[PDB]
């Protein structure tokens, strides 16, 4: 999913 | 097709837009505060958009996951069950740190920025500090108008700078989330994958004060009245049809030295993927036995899963396209092209050498720097170091305080401390401390930090246990104790017998020196990076290739058409999935355990007026050849007439390596169809009040 | 589409053939000794076709695998290397049992057959015997003309009987086989699967005596001159195009009681797949250390792997479509329908209850029956039982001798004993005897065999050891000892101290009584099957469903179009594979180890004038909605003008369960494109002489 | 492969 990298 | 185009590049893509099928004029897309572009908002780390005149905002389930998780408990688990506020007064707060940013103005500040940099002279550290000082002033000026947050962006390695001003809505509420088995159908198994069957959506509502001005959460606040909101398509989206996305992609590395790629593939991603998979395993095992740990860690776990899988997929895509070889050959070609220009190429050849040296400097301490950063990001050590650093910064004038520790950062700091209450269990954090202490102890002698070695006072399992036992005596486990320390002064921290505070006090001078090293490297980068990247851009243009800056959290446009892709000979993926495909995957066990109402509705072919007759079903997800990345989750997908046809939410497996080397044949966006949002909200987890508010009831 | 149509059904399918795209008249297709139908031949378990006027025959690699294997040794492995005879004089015998059958005449004999059946009256054993006598007499008559073999076929449960008369070519030679890495690319991993990339072809030449009559192998024979042969297409076959196959499918079970399905699914297929897998594992291991065992057992290993994987596939396909449910449900529907006709549907209802009881009777002994049959099929026990039984039959007049032990059967009997030389290693056969003795002692007390228990003298490893050590004494391991006993009399068998022969003589009485029990069961089936099956066709007709008889090794026509299929939502298999897909699967290890000439030709895009522009390469394999099964390997695929576009060779994974419950969405033929045959023969393993002979070089 | 079962 293209949320921000973690 | 390829390209995360800045709004200023619209003249260049207007032709391409028309050709791919855009029926709006390019002028209409040019107006970033008009219809429909003004409806697109940053969350950020994700994108969203307004969809009603009363401040309803739609985004992905993964983007609202933190918010849903903050409102969940083991007994009342909204991640699992969904949420639905029948009236706006039932909406729950998304958390103090939740934000909707509405674009107000973009200003080019390139000339000024570069002048402030040149004024520093030869010193790298002074050069960093000059740019910091410039940035802080500019931002203070911009944020003089109450309710606005501003951000300075550097593009193309420091060749362009723009300032963005946004309205900052600070009271965001959860209005609706489908159950987790719809929102995240297929879980980590289907993440980064097509075929995809995921209802990847959720709704917030933006609130402001009665005076119309942004405010933090209060029961006296009222819904924000956006100037522009999107409308759902009245025409069915089909294969080949035009689509565009506007949103806020975070970072790409398409302009990069070969060596920076090589270090990332060979060391960064595998290292991080391993550490993340190790932490996942511990938390997963622990949460199997304790449903409080399972809910409190769920958002952290979603991020560890998402990033580690992403990195596995990048490593696999690099091998598929020989990314190492492509980078090596492309760089040999640029370096040849520069040498061939004699005199005038020299500054770029020199910049390349300086960039390579800076990477080597980084590399000498990478294991130390990563391991220390992640040890210190466990919950109590993270709280203690952040708060002790705040106390140090508060003794300086605000304009000299480290970014992240200025007055404008206090709301976020405080909100973080409160949100942690829903994301921390001592017995879980202890196992994460132990993991990182065990990793620290594996570091070689020359990667060790004197302060941590001394604090540990040993190098074996006994010493580790003693340190954990000591840290467990902290009182930072409670929200109130953290806020006490949020307001306390430096001397109060230095006098404390709280063992986590003592750790922070002991290591702080070391963190500060490491920070100075990083600032110094960054100043050398500011000199060399723009020169080489400009050369890279100039070379790409002389080769007839697309020229657009790497992603940097600012607004970009991407466009293309709905289409599948071919993973291998004898097979194609089709552009759409369908309701029958969701049920075909049912197992009755997480992550394939759809709500019974879904299973019933599909079995009865209740298509709710939403059937696309060309696929014989209601569409679920679809593929398109748009160019999106991390940050674009939640971005609206618009059709030829600027109407909403879905939300961007993922990339197919083979696409993820495009962050380094773009592959057009296997890079697709995965989007959730507007029709499936509507279908779920009609037949499965109903929200008639929302459908009515969006004129689709 | 669905249907394995008999040629007498051509009026029913003339319209559908037209609509699907046949451009030949149906009159022309109805001419079974004409152009092109007259070019289609039976190999006995596979199909083939003539492709030159000098007796050149094309079939699949798997059809010619036995012939290739017979001609292979450990130091000259033709399976691995291929074969090419530069001139017809270089062609090697495909083996004494190899055959080409060229259709001469069909005759309906239905009235006479059921007359002869009725004349035996209300006695089951006598009924079987009356049919036997009737068939033998007809065949004796039909075979009166020298050079012809005839076969009686029962269609539709014995509602129809036809006698086919074929020219029997008995000198078949191998002309060409591509290397095994092309003829069987993907090995057992790709078997029963799409995407497929296999050059599944090989060539024989048919020979006759100088008088033009059939004869066994001699250097004095000459190539047969067929009336009719196929021509290669001049139009490129593409997606959607009409195709048809004519060939010899062996068996289907689409008209079956639900309980016959349940037995097959819960017992027959799992039991046989297990046994076949254990034998594969033993021979695989022995062959890893012994190249002689490996070559000698290769054909047997190909059959075990193929049938065991087919059964795993049918089991999985049953589950995918709920076959067990569908059979139950449609039977309920049929029985319902019969009683609703009161007086009319009493005969059919009686038949159903009879068939059901016959099935329970075979079921009582199925473990015994299978185990005994497979034990007795090991090489030395099989040769001894067969040869002893022959010596017993030879005492009767020829018309009373058991089918298979008549004068007309002598050539194949003697041929088999010779071919066994290239398929037997005592050390390996011992392990297989061991296996089956172990499986035998495992049998429960009821289910044992008197005579085998006595011969064995104990139910433990000790007895097995002694049994094995005893049989090792046999002299039947050599071709010459086998042929000696092929001529010897019964008296000589009963005098022998050879321990395999002693075993045979010890068990034969049991075998003969079990054969009587089987012939009695089959006689009661002969009464009841045709009635109940006629009802099933009647019901199908009343539901407008397609009605054609289950396969039975006779000539059938299937037609449709080139098309892929969709295994799962979000994906589709394309109709063709391509050259590039062959090389993408390359590993340098068996079974993905293409010849270098192929790897090099693909990398250089040497497409040999054979590229199909629509797919951007030379096609390799393709999918179509034809309805084929075991027996159809080697069948020519004709286009709208009756030209050769390919050879049938396999079915996709999901198709295999259609043997029991036809599924039109997942049932596809896999064919090797005629252009890929040509391509291999131009660029990879060249046979310029055969291309010229076929008018394509 | 559609050879006749074994
Ligand atoms: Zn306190
Ligand atoms: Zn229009
Ligand atoms: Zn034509
Ligand atoms: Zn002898």
């Amino acid at each position: 999913v293209y949320i921000h990298p973690f | 097709g390829e390209g995360m185009w800045v709004p200023q590049q619209l003249p260049e893509i207007a032709g391409p837009l028309k050709k791919a099928g855009l029926k709006l004029s390019p002028q209409q897309i040019s107006d970033l505060t008009g219809d429909p572009m003004g409806a697109v908002v940053a969350l950020g780390g994700c994108t969203a958009s307004f969809v009603s005149p009363n401040g309803l905002v739609v985004t992905n389930h993964a983007c609202a996951y933190g918010a849903i998780q903050l409102n969940s408990t083991a007994e009342n688990n909204l991640i699992k069950n969904g949420f639905n506020a029948p009236t706006t007064a039932d909406e729950v707060s998304a958390g103090p740190n939740a934000r909707v940013f509405v674009l107000d103005e973009i200003t080019d500040v390139t000339k000024d920025a570069k002048a402030a940099i040149a004024a520093a002279g030869d010193d790298a550290l002074a050069r960093t500090k000059a740019l910091e000082a410039f940035e802080k002033k500019l931002i203070a000026d911009c944020e003089a108008e109450a309710g606005f947050r501003c951000r300075l962006y550097s593009f193309s390695g420091g060749n362009t700078y723009r300032l963005f001003k946004n309205l900052e809505i600070k009271d965001v509420r959860l209005a609706y989330a489908p159950p987790g088995s719809v929102g995240k159908f297929g879980g980590d198994i289907d993440n980064w994958m097509w075929p995809r069957h995921t209802g990847a959506f959720a709704f917030y509502r933006a609130y402001v004060g009665k005076d119309g001005k942004p405010a933090a959460f209060s029961k006296d606040n009222v819904p924000y009245q956006p100037k522009h909101w999107l409308k759902f398509a009245d025409q069915p989206l089909g294969a080949g049809d035009f689509v565009m996305v506007a949103g806020y992609p975070g970072s790409t590395n398409r302009y990069a030295l070969a060596a920076e790629f090589d270090n990332t593939a060979q060391w960064t991603y595998p290292t991080i993927a391993r550490h993340y998979k190790n932490q996942i395993a511990m938390v997963e095992a622990a949460g199997k036995q304790n449903a409080d740990i399972q809910v409190k860690y769920a958002a952290t776990m979603a991020g560890w899963n998402n990033t580690s899988k992403n990195y596995d997929g990048q490593l696999e895509g690099f091998k598929r396209i020989d990314a190492a070889g492509q980078k090596l050959r492309e760089e040999a070609a640029v370096l040849g092209w520069l040498k061939g220009q004699g005199a005038k190429g020299q500054p770029a050849l020199d910049a390349h050498a300086k960039l390579l040296d800076l990477l080597e400097q980084s590399k000498a301490t990478r294991d130390r720097d990563l391991t220390l950063a992640l040890f210190n990001n466990t919950a109590m050590l993270g709280s203690a170091t952040q708060l002790y650093r705040l106390s140090i910064e508060r003794e300086k004038p605000n304009a000299e305080r480290e970014s992240g520790y200025q007055e404008r950062d206090l709301p976020a700091i405080e909100g973080g401390l409160k949100q942690l209450e829903r994301r921390y269990v001592a017995a879980m954090d202890r196992q994460l401390q132990e993991y990182w202490l065990n990793e620290y102890i594996k570091l070689p002698a020359d990667q060790r930090v004197a302060a941590v070695d001394a604090w540990l006072g040993g190098n074996d399992a006994a010493a580790v246990k003693r340190a954990l036992d000591r840290l467990a005596g902290t009182k930072l486990g409670s929200t109130e104790e953290r806020l006490k320390w949020f307001a306390a002064d430096r001397k109060a921290f230095e006098a404390s017998n709280d063992p986590a505070i003592q750790y922070a006090v002991a290591v702080m001078p070391t963190l500060l020196k490491l920070e100075q090293e990083r600032k110094t490297r960054a100043g050398e980068n500011l000199a060399a990076r723009p020169v080489y990247l400009q050369a890279l851009a100039d070379y790409k243009k002389s080769q007839g290739e697309f020229v657009y800056p790497d992603a940097n959290l600012s607004l970009r446009i991407t466009f293309g058409n709905v289409m599948g892709y071919a993973p291998k000979d004898g097979m194609e993926y089709t552009p759409f999935t369908t309701l029958e495909g969701v049920v075909a995957k049912e197992t009755g066990q997480d992550p394939f355990d759809s709500p019974k109402a879904l299973l019933d509705a599909v079995a009865a072919k209740r298509y709710g007026g939403l059937e696309d007759k060309r696929i014989g079903s209601v569409p679920v997800n679809y593929l398109s050849d748009l160019d999106i990345t991390g940050g674009n989750a939640g971005s609206p997908v618009l059709d030829a007439h600027g109407k909403l046809v879905g939300l961007a939410f993922d990339g197919n497996w083979e696409s993820v390596s495009s962050n380094w080397v773009f592959d057009p044949k296997m890079t697709r966006m995965i989007a959730v169809d507007g029709r499936y949002l509507r279908w779920i909200m009609q037949e499965v987890y109903p929200a008639p009040q929302l459908l009515k508010e969006m004129n689709v009831g």
